[PDB]
């Protein structure tokens, strides 16, 4: 069915089902023979997949960047038949606070100001 | 798009040929199949060591179109597939019983033979691995081992091992009297 | 099969399956006889491999550099049939914050400034 | 003091080994597998190769 669905189904029909960008398969090759692995979806298989995803999420913790945590959380939400919550966790792009960056820059400027002031104080001490 | 070529070949090959800038291999894959033990003749002297087997003869059933597709077979015209008949050789055991056979020549099934053993091809005393395929009285293929390992492609796994022997022993070798009494 | 796949399979076919750089085997030698160890993949074997990988990840902790933690996490993700998450954990290269390095440099400069100021103060005390 | 092993081998194997002398005066006839009442061949039927470079005969090793 997968091999026949890459030749008899147009893009306007696959996008109608998936509502995402249509991935294209090569021309003179079978579809899903190399980069796909189809099996039977059982409840126990889904439970084990969710338990492994949660274990991975625990394992990464805060060491790895939060982008991969987004992927894991989106996969967990999509596997549990909650697709809308997954599309959010995916679409969420975190943005830095401009005020915090401004504060850091001002702190660096102030530190260099104190260094210059101390150097000037030493020069004044020598002159005195 | 070059970085896509080094990092993601699968996506790179999906690009249009303009953006990217004979004999086709239709089929190329290993073939693993468990064979009938009646159609295999393993060296009687290989003392329970397929490795030291001097010769293994396999009698498979094939058609002329398969040999033509393979392309590495010679003397195909003098095969005739008549005599060489499936329900025609008292050695090969065809699992067909009824004796069905195709009327058209390019699909007629006849019995072949493969000789996966050692031979002295250079005339100097020492033996080298060779491959011989013959139908009836004519030899269609004769060459050295094409495999890199230069070993016979037959894996024999005994169920209940018998020391200094290559064949096994089913559980039924101990339950004939018990089955009869029951 | 492995030995025959290093001579009858071209690079364009192995890369088509693995989608990675094609590793090349020597010329006049058997493939996988020395540097490969093929066995049977059972569910219990995979579970034990995952449990040993997690134990190793716990053992290293924060003592070892996070690069090896990346390898362990990628192996865990790839073993649990989540290859995309592994390719991320691998592709992630951590970068230092320029602001933190700037702050450290300014702190060092300020410390030398205080040292110079104290020396000048001592000189002024002697003059006084 | 001594261990004697009576294995079954062919002439091509000895030629390949290369460390064997007096190979011409072996003949492999008499020395026959189903021919010596001491060596126990696990062949029963008594199969043997017609070609000279593959004929199986009985040898002896004296490791003592």
């Amino acid at each position: 069915i997968i091999s026949m669905n890459s030749e008899f189904l147009s893009e306007e029909e696959v996008v109608r089902v998936t509502n995402e960008q249509f991935v294209t398969v090569r021309r003179d090759e079978l579809a899903g023979e190399f980069d796909l692995k189809l099996s039977i979806s059982t409840a126990e298989a889904d439970n084990q997949k969710a338990q492994e995803l949660a274990f991975m999420l625990q394992t990464m913790g805060n060491s790895l960047p939060f982008e991969m945590s987004q992927m894991v959380l989106s996969d967990i939400a999509r596997l549990r038949n909650m697709p809308d919550l997954a599309k959010r966790i995916e679409s969420y792009q975190p943005q830095p606070d401009p005020l915090a960056q401004r504060k850091a820059e001002l702190e660096i400027a102030l530190l260099e100001a104190q260094i210059a002031e101390t150097q000037s104080k030493a020069i004044e001490n020598r002159a005195s | 798009a070059l970085q896509l070529k080094l990092e993601n070949p699968n996506a790179y090959n999906s690009l249009p040929d303009d953006i990217i800038a004979y004999e086709k291999v239709i089929k190329n894959q290993p073939t693993v199949e468990v064979v009938n033990s009646q159609n295999v003749v393993i060296d009687p002297t290989c003392n329970g060591d397929i490795s030291q087997a001097q010769f293994v003869i396999y009698s498979f059933e094939t058609s002329k179109s398969d040999l033509e597709k393979d392309g590495r077979y010679k003397n195909l015209d003098k095969i005739s597939a008549s005599m060489s008949n499936p329900l025609n050789t008292p050695d090969h055991q065809v699992e067909d019983q009824s004796g069905f056979n195709f009327k058209d020549e390019p699909r007629k099934k006849f019995v072949a033979y493969e000789y996966w053993g050692w031979w002295d091809i250079n005339g100097n005393g020492k033996t080298v691995p060779i491959v011989a395929t013959f139908v009836g009285n004519t030899m269609i293929r004769l060459e050295e081992n094409p495999f890199p390992d230069k070993k016979i492609p037959f894996v024999v796994v005994p169920y209940l091992p018998v020391p200094r022997s290559i064949y096994g022993e089913p559980d039924g070798a101990l339950l004939e009297d018990n089955q009869k009494i029951i």
